[PDB]
RNA sequence: GUGGGAGAGGGUGGUGGAAUUCCCGGAGUAGCGGUGAAAUGCGCAGAUACCGGGAGGAACGCCGAUGGCGAAGGCAGCCACCUGGUCCACCCGUGACGCUGAGGCGCGAAAGCGUGGGGAGCAAACCGGAUUAGAUACCCGGGUAGUCCACGCCCUAAACGAUGCGCGCUAGGUCUCUGGGUCUCCUGGGGGCCGAAGCUAACGCGUUAAGCGCGCCGCCUGGGGAGUACGGCCGCAAGGC
């Protein structure tokens, strides 16, 4: 029990699973989903068609908390990101703006022998 | 002696008095360490590209001064040691190479 | 570092006649100079080696004038040596 | 597609305060731009990226910045 | 000598932002993670995703180059100090002061050793999950030495251009870094690519020689046994010569 009109929405996308969190303009979030907050186990769950799922989802889900306008923010390069975005355009919230966030260091962790 | 560029951001939520304090502790600093000044610019408030200790402006000084290079450091440190001293950068002066003529 | 002035005024000091930039004394009070100031540099900074192998080359330049003045005319040997204070 | 220096007048690549200049040769990101984009010699956008990465110490340029549109 | 220059050459002290980890707070549910598929693991003591604050360590994105510097190993955020080498112009000074260099001395990636710090991420060993006929591995989840700093040892390598150093001499073309010039272009100093003559078993090399010559050093004389044994020297040890 919120009404908290207009917000944003994060899509955090990896090679395994995509994840939408929508909050308030302040940034705390309102609800999330996710490819396995929905029926999505293994694999299935990084799936560009899980990611449709989750975005429609979340973004119901934040309906539900009376939401109008969205900010998109994207981070990872991952299956179905795009597909996020997509989903989350005609999921019936208007969409104010996209973005990308995704981190990157300016070189300082090494990390594991599978990313070298 | 050699000719320096002495850059200071403060804080911008600064008022007259105190500003002018924090200005006085620069100026005997300055002198304290040698330094001989030159010139002057003071630009003041500017919007920084990224927040500073959670402040999205400064209060910049611009100085160009003669000293004593073995006091260079020190005289840094001496301006850093104020809690609201921002940032400080020491520049060796150059001359200005142009481009696109 | 070592300046302009600094330079001449041991130039001026070590010339055989006014205006002898290159004799045999000049440049080995020259090189004495630098080496002074490099083991000066290498008493603090005891981990600086490339710096150090410079040293080592100047002293060799050194050396080897000196080894050529000696050889040549061994009193403008002895005058340069006690008044620079080697060997 | 012009290249950065091709517009502007005469104006020093050592000066880390200007920033109306310095701007210019920046990305939408605050990455500094390649030298195709950027036009400049060697020697010249040697000078320039000092020049840059002293003025985001200094406050007054991005090191980072969000990609819009995507 | 004088006057200019470019540079991750080195040493000391500072300092900057991104990211990871952890901690504190807010908001917020039911999963997160991970793979070829999974599982271990983590999460209702509230994780993942998100915002704010803090602590800490390590490394410096773009610029970045087929680039630069260094004798080599190697060296890249920024700032100051301390300091090495080197190139060009002027043609000013000394007047063969030169080259090479057994031995000696110094330097010497990583790993490794000692004492004391430090410890975010990674991670030999190890402990688990899978795969497999088995899996002592590859893949997944953890994880100690180590990785980092100081001081001291160790002396190795595909330490590679698999090409010792210096000097002279033998068409050019094209790209490039950095000086000077009367700045189309000429003229030095580096880095590349095609190529004259020539060399080479061939591949290829060719003014950055593997060409033509001179000087000096190191080194080789079938494979395995074997970089072993023995001796000596060095080393705390591993071990090295
Ligand atoms: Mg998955
Ligand atoms: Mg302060
Ligand atoms: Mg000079
Ligand atoms: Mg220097
Ligand atoms: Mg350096
Ligand atoms: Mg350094
Ligand atoms: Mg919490
Ligand atoms: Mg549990
Ligand atoms: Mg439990
Ligand atoms: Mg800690
Ligand atoms: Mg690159
Ligand atoms: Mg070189
Ligand atoms: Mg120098
Ligand atoms: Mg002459
Ligand atoms: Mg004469
Ligand atoms: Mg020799
Ligand atoms: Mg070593
Ligand atoms: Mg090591
Ligand atoms: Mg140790
Ligand atoms: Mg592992
Ligand atoms: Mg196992
Ligand atoms: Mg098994
Ligand atoms: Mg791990
Ligand atoms: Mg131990
Ligand atoms: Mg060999
Ligand atoms: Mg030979
Ligand atoms: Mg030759
Ligand atoms: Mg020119
Ligand atoms: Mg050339
Ligand atoms: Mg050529
Ligand atoms: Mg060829
Ligand atoms: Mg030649
Ligand atoms: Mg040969
Ligand atoms: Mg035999
Ligand atoms: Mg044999
Ligand atoms: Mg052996
Ligand atoms: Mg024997
Ligand atoms: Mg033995
Ligand atoms: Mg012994
Ligand atoms: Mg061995």
């Amino acid at each position: 029990k919120r009404q908290v009109a207009s917000g944003r929405a994060y899509i955090h996308a990896s090679y395994n699973n995509t994840i939408v969190t929508i909050t308030d303009p302040d940034g705390n979030p309102i609800t999330w989903s996710s490819g396995g907050v929905i029926g999505y186990k293994g694999s299935r769950k990084g799936t560009p068609y899980a990611a449709q799922l989750a975005a429609l989802d979340a973004a119901k889900k934040a309906m539900a908390y009376g939401m109008q306008s969205v900010d998109v923010i994207v981070r990872g390069t991952g299956a179905g990101r795009e597909q996020a975005i997509r989903a989350l355009q005609a999921s019936g919230l208007q969409v104010k703006s996209i973005v990308d966030d995704t981190p990157v260091p300016h070189n300082g962790c090494r990390p594991k022998k599978k990313f070298r | 002696m050699r000719r320096y560029e002495v850059n200071i951001v403060l804080n911008p939520n600064l008022d007259q008095s105190q500003l002018a304090l924090e200005k006085e502790i620069i100026q005997r600093a300055l002198e304290n360490y040698g330094a001989r000044v030159e010139k002057v610019e003071e630009l003041g408030l500017r919007r920084l590209a990224y927040p500073i200790a959670k402040d999205p402006q400064g209060y910049f000084l611009w100085y160009q001064v003669e000293m004593p290079e073995d006091r260079v450091n020190d005289l840094a440190r001496e301006l850093r040691i104020r809690d609201n001293v921002r940032r400080v950068m020491v520049v060796k002066s150059q001359e200005p190479f142009l481009a696109n003529a | 570092p070592i300046t302009k002035e600094e330079k001449q005024k041991v130039i001026q000091e070590f010339a055989r006649f006014p205006g002898d930039t290159g004799s045999t004394e000049v440049q080995v009070a020259l090189l004495t100079l630098r080496i002074n100031r490099l083991s000066e540099h290498l008493k603090v900074h005891k981990k600086d080696h490339h710096s150090h192998r410079g040293l080592l080359m100047m002293v060799g330049q050194r050396r080897r004038l000196l080894r050529y003045l000696q050889r040549e005319d061994p009193e403008r040997y002895r005058a340069l040596i006690e008044k620079l204070g080697i060997r | 597609k012009a290249k950065v220096k091709a517009t502007l007048g005469e104006f020093d690549l050592r000066d880390y305060r200007n920033v109306e200049v310095l701007k210019r040769f920046l990305s939408e990101t605050g990455k500094i731009l390649p030298r195709r984009r950027t036009g400049l010699s060697a020697k010249e956008q040697r000078i320039l990226a000092k020049t840059i990465k002293r003025a985001r110490i200094l406050g007054l340029l991005p090191f980072t910045e969000k990609l819009v549109r995507k």
